[PDB]
DNA sequence: CGTTTTATTTTTTTTTTTAAA
């Protein structure tokens, strides 16, 4: 790996604007509700485990999964296809189109002599890849109920009358979620519209809104910007500069040589303010948190600490879980 | 399936065409062939052949399948009689018929941000009057070349698109893809979609996002450009 | 001959286990000793041997193995002729051992010949098939004695001629009867979990077996096989192997000291203060979980599921028996598989296991239909494997409605016999179980039947004696004990509670109860009948389906608590805590 | 300068699929 270019890549680390200037980067042209950039801010420099080296227990792997739900046809593929057209473990999925079980490798019939083996699974050869999943409240009761554990746990018991094992396999998860129903009906929380309880419905730590604004502004400005694409003839490099590739190496450093800690300073928060996240619990048809979420932010804890210069942690990371969460948790109004 | 009579079931014969004229036609084109009639030898085995067996073959030719108006397109400069020529068989509702012409205009595509735009419009239809939906549908798929039909029911969800089989004879299995996979360049028509199935609204609202069949059912997550 | 290169490395092999070998005395004659019951012919030498007097001339024996094994073997018979009595009678079975060195992905065409270690599992197994790999035979004539090696592959019974020029097609049929054949089992092997690749599965390969290495195999364990990847002379691939090396000489926390056998548990001077200290149930109930928290309940109660039951001496009119049938629910986000999964850390045969993948030919097997070896082969399963052991299983929640057809026969009938196109016979079940379904919006709203609060099907809430359940509150002060535990869950240094009684000291003094067998004449055992008595008391209010098979449960967890103390002649306060939590058990 | 060639059918378990007041 090259060791020329060390300038930029402490340079992009002091810079504040990594909050946007990649996430900038990423939809070209759209803007489309750009706090979905800033949620693009989750997901990259990447990614650190807290795996056990001291006690060897309980495997606690750091896994991140989050959804992009429905009610309007938005860029729920789009980002999703952008992504598989860019990463090379590209796969594109629904419901009704193809089975919950395609785990299988079927026999329907072989060229041997009924040693009937299943020889590799489909949807997980995603490697720490990604399949892209659409219109999630498709399938019948055993598609997509089937996976409750896997999420989090990436085993696969192969206990059928066939060769037996437990398997491994872990990757990352994307989809376009759906209710019962076209738009989410009004006047009613959000633990209602979906038909998972507020256990399910409720689990992840967000599960995050795609609503139109209810008035002109915002419709005519990507409009106005794009319906030209055709016609603009041309792209502008701006002080968002379009990095061809001088972006697309840096993330590749940003694993290597240090390793974020947890000391002693940015885990009292909501170690304190577990009293704020469940005790808004008391409540039905309002929500609270529950008890593997709090793992989703410890999880996120691993990623700004290198990147901004202190590999042990800092504090003001939480907030990004409340400039996340309680955009959508706290408007829990009644 | 235009001479076979009332008491008959269609048939196969066997095509080979070698040398040149290869890739000389797709499946469904209704295409004529001239060539040669001649038996086929089929020898090996002294019992199961030795009858004098005679399973015959066909010997190939061509392909034939049932700017030059350039001076007479200069000799007409309109727009509107299409429509005034475009199915004749009833009179006034030109607004539809507008509306399908567009659709047999196109024109409409860009390959932004390295992705494709759907270019292909898609028109609904509610109504039970007498309009001859059936003869609109049967114009269109006449004179639009590569063209298909559908029924209300005639196509579940995986006959229209791909799907699969099952046999201890021949192998494995494949998707044989259906109308809607093979209606590409065109327009497969369904009628009565509305009373299809309500879960059959899924696999084809797959390919309102154009090109893209997903199937989690042969192990891939295959495409096939619907 | 080139190979003479290896008869000197045989001439080497002889050379040091002749001479002195090690504790100034012999090792490989006891062995030899042993053998001449059938001319056993099956004897393990140190690998270590090659490198403690050959002076790591192992390059000069680990490549032509299979090209000069033969020759080894040769050399164990010269070893036998030259001081027991003898004639050349002795064959070859040589078992190599002592070899620090050990997987599938190294691999190749090169890879002939050596001595490398691997262990898998058992599955897809088959049986004994011998093979009359040796005989007699000649051409059209006369010369009726070969005592050839007729066993390679391309061997054919009408040779050409001995002592005349003859006919080349014709043969005789001849002694196949005073003389020596051999005889192999064979089976499909997996990679070893202790190996995990990620993407790739333990592919299966196939492997045969010698008659002492024969039918010595069981469920899931940790063997060092051998090296010698060998051909098909169809090609395709095999490979082959001639070594393996998977209580009564003690566990861990000892040194040796006397017992009821060797060291079976002789270490009662160390056990002891630990055996009878009942507080010292406290270090079972607090120095075993240390990094985890929950209810204080099962971790206080778990213990004799591991242990031993009842195992009495009476009837045959009926059996009786020790294990019970068990359950945990609650809902999700309350750390409920945790211990599930640790068990196959902590515990043998704890198969943790999904049961959301499992069919109902999960068990046994279903069919085959092909010359497989016999055309009928439907013995391979999936339970019996417990070898004195259990299997407990996750998602027992969308489960099917044929599973029963084995619950059924959990805690009476124990035995296995399919409805196939097959046989019929059975087996013993040695086995429990765990419960492991799930609420639909979780809490069990307490105003409705816990029966009903999931209302499944109709006999399984008889059989299952206790269910043990932790459900959701909210009082966040519970909730601070945990995350300031977690303060010393990555904190790397002592991040958990004090322990106070080994993993290892644990696991060794299991064994210790469950050879003591109690004897109960106890009159407070003629007064649990108040005891059962004041219970169907708390019975009468809250108006379950109560009975005897419960009674059961009132037996077993007090007698086999006194076997918990290492104890015969059951004592009555068992009972008495054990009517505490189970007071619970109407209540809960 | 002579003396010989060549065939297999039904049932399982999985994954597909499909039925009635
Ligand atoms: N602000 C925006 N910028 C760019 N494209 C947008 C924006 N808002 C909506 N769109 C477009 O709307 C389309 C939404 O439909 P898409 O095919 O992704 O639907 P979907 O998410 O599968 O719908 P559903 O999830 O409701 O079934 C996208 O193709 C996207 O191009
Ligand atoms: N104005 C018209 N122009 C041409 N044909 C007409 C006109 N009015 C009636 N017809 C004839 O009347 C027939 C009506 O039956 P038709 O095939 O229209 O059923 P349909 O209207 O397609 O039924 P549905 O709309 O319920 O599917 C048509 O075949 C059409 O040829
Ligand atoms: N008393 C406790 N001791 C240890 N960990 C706890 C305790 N209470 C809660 N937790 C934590 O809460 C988390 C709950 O989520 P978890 O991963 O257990 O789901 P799960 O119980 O495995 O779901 P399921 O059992 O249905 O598969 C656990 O990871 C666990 O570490």
């Amino acid at each position: 790996f090259p060791p020329e270019r060390v300038e930029l890549l402490q340079l992009l680390a002091k810079k504040p604007d990594i909050y946007d200037r990649l996430a900038r980067a990423i939809a070209p042209s759209i803007y489309e509700n750009d706090d979905i950039k800033k949620g693009i801010l989750l997901q990259l420099f990447g990614g650190t485990k807290k795996k056990h080296a001291t006690l060897g227990r309980q495997n606690f792997r750091s896994e991140i999964h989050l959804l992009l739900c429905g009610d309007p046809g938005t860029s729920k593929s789009q980002m999703l296809q952008y992504v598989f057209n860019l990463v090379p473990r590209s796969q594109y999925t629904s419901g009704r189109g193809s089975s919950a079980v395609g785990l299988t490798a079927y026999v329907t019939k072989d060229p041997e002599t009924r040693q009937l083996v299943l020889q590799t699974g489909a949807l997980v050869l995603a490697d720490n890849g990604v399949c892209c999943i659409d219109e999630f409240d498709k399938m019948n009761d055993s598609t997509r109920s089937v996976l409750h554990e896997v999420m989090e746990q990436q085993t696969l018991s192969i206990a059928k009358a066939g060769i037996i094992c437990q398997l491994n396999a872990r990757t990352s998860i994307l989809a376009a979620a759906n209710p019962a129903e076209s738009q989410w009906n009004k006047r009613k929380n959000i633990i209602d519209n979906v038909q998972l309880p507020h256990t399910l419905l409720s689990r992840f730590d967000l599960i995050f809104l795609v609503l139109d604004p209810q008035d002109e502004i915002f419709d005519k400005r990507l409009a106005s910007h794009l319906v030209s694409l055709y016609y603009v003839t041309r792209h502008e490099e701006e002080d968002t500069m379009f990095d061809m590739s001088v972006l697309r190496d840096y993330i590749a450093y940003a694993r290597e040589h240090l390793s974020p800690t947890l000391s002693d300073e940015a885990q009292q928060r909501l170690i304190q303010a577990y009293v704020d996240m469940r005790k808004v619990g008391a409540g039905r048809g309002q929500i609270s948190a529950y008890p593997r979420q709090l793992e989703s932010l410890i999880r996120l804890s691993e990623a700004h600490a290198k990147v901004r210069l202190s590999n042990q942690v800092e504090l003001l990371d939480v907030e990004e879980a409340w400039r996340l969460h309680r955009e959508a948790l706290k408007q829990s109004a009644t | 399936s235009d001479q076979v009579p009332v008491g008959h079931i269609p048939r196969s014969m066997t095509i080979m065409c070698r040398g040149e004229v290869t890739r000389m036609a797709q499946p469904g084109d209704h295409i004529v062939v001239s060539g040669v009639f001649l038996p086929l030898m089929r020898t090996g085995f002294a019992q199961m052949i030795q009858g004098l067996l005679s399973e015959t073959f066909l010997q190939a030719h061509r392909i034939i399948c049932i700017p030059e108006e350039l001076e007479e397109l200069a000799q007409d400069d309109f727009y509107e009689r299409l429509a005034t020529s475009l199915a004749p068989e009833i009179y006034g509702h030109l607004d539809v018929k507008k509306a399908l012409l567009l659709l047999l205009v196109g024109g409409v595509d860009k390959r932004p941000d390295g992705m494709k735009i759907r270019g292909n419009i898609n028109i609904c239809l509610m109504g039970d009057p007498g309009v001859a939906k059936s003869q609109l549908l049967g114009y269109i798929s006449r004179l639009a070349v590569r063209s298909q039909y559908t029924t209300g029911r005639g196509s579940s969800g995986v006959g229209l698109t791909a799907a699969v089989m099952k046999d201890p004879l021949t192998g494995e299995m494949t998707l044989e893809g259906g109308a809607l996979v093979l209606a590409d360049q065109g327009v497969c028509c369904i009628d009565e979609f509305d009373k299809m199935a309500d879960q059959d609204r899924t696999a084809i609202h797959e390919v309102m996002e154009q090109q893209t069949i997903s199937i989690a059912k042969a192990g891939i997550m295959t495409t096939l450009n619907a | 001959v080139k190979d003479e290169v290896g008869i000197r490395a045989q001439k080497l092999f002889q050379d040091f286990l002749e001479e002195f070998k090690e504790d100034g005395e012999i090792k490989y004659t006891r062995p030899a000793a042993s053998l001449e019951s059938p001319d056993r012919c099956t004897l393990e030498v140190s690998f270590e041997d090659v490198e403690k007097y050959d002076q790591n001339l192992a390059t000069a024996i680990i490549e032509e193995y299979y090209h000069i094994y033969p020759f080894l073997c040769q050399s164990v018979s010269n070893y036998v002729k030259d001081r027991i009595g003898l004639k050349t009678q002795k064959d070859c079975y040589v078992a190599f051992t002592e070899v620090p060195t050990r997987k599938v992905r190294d691999l190749t065409t090169s890879k002939i010949g050596t001595l490398i270690r691997i262990s898998g599992q058992v599955v897809r197994t088959h049986p004994v098939h011998p093979e009359l790999v040796s005989g007699v035979f000649m051409c059209l004539d006369c010369q009726t004695e070969i005592r050839n090696v007729e066993q390679q592959f391309k061997f054919t019974n009408p040779t050409i001629c001995r002592n005349p020029v003859c006919s080349n097609r014709k043969r005789f049929m001849l002694d196949v009867e005073k003389s020596l054949f051999l005889d192999f089992q064979k089976i499909r092997i997996q990679e070893t979990q202790a190996e995990l690749p990620r993407g790739c599965i333990p592919r299966a390969v196939e492997i045969i077996l010698r008659s002492e290495l024969v039918e010595t195999v069981q469920a899931g364990d940790r063997y060092d096989f051998t090296g010698t990847l060998i051909v098909v002379p169809d090609y395709r691939m095999a490979f082959l192997a001639c070594s393996v090396q998977a209580t009564d000489l003690p566990m861990s926390e000892v040194t040796a000291e006397d017992m009821k056998k060797q060291m079976t548990d002789a270490e009662w001077h160390k056990i002891y203060e630990m055996s009878k200290d009942r507080n010292l149930y406290q270090n079972l109930i607090s120095s075993l979980f240390p990094s985890i928290y929950g209810n204080d309940e099962v971790k206080r109660g778990i213990l004799l599921q591991q242990f031993g039951g009842v195992a009495k001496t009476t009837t045959e009119k009926t059996s009786l028996r020790g294990d019970i049938n068990v359950c945990i629910v609650g809902d999700p986000s309350t750390a409920k598989s945790q211990f599930l999964k640790q068990v196959s850390d902590f515990s043998p045969r704890a198969i943790y296991t999904s049961g959301k993948a499992s069919s109902a030919a999960g068990l046994t097997a279903a069919v085959v239909r092909d010359e497989e070896s016999f055309d009928f082969v439907i013995e391979a399963g999936a339970l019996m494997l417990a070898d004195n052991g259990i299997c407990c299983i996750d998602e027992f929640d969308k489960m099917d409605q044929r599973d029963q057809v084995a619950i059924h026969e959990a805690m009476e009938q124990q035995t296995i016999s399919i409805a196939r196109a097959g046989v019929r016979a059975t087996l013993n079940a040695r086995t429990s179980i765990l419960a492991a379904a799930n609420p639909i919006n979780g809490r069990y709203d307490r105003s409705k039947s816990l029966q009903q609060n999931i209302q499944l099907s109709a006999p399984i809430m008889s059989r299952f004696d206790l269910f043990f359940i932790l459900v959701d509150e909210c009082n966040e002060v519970v909730d601070y004990a945990i995350a300031r535990k977690i303060v010393d869950l990555h904190s790397n240094i002592e991040e958990s509670v004090e322990r106070a009684y080994t993993r290892e000291e644990v696991l060794r003094y299991v064994t210790f109860a469950r050879q003591f067998k109690p004897v109960i004449s106890q009159e407070a055992g003629h007064m649990l009948v108040e005891n059962y008595g004041h219970l169907r008391q708390r019975d009468t209010g809250t108006s379950w389906r109560i009975t005897v098979r419960q009674l059961e449960s009132m037996i077993r967890l007090s007698e086999a608590m006194a076997k918990l103390e290492c104890s015969n002649r059951v004592l009555e306060r068992h009972v008495k805590e054990a009517f505490r939590l189970l007071n619970k058990s109407i209540i809960r």
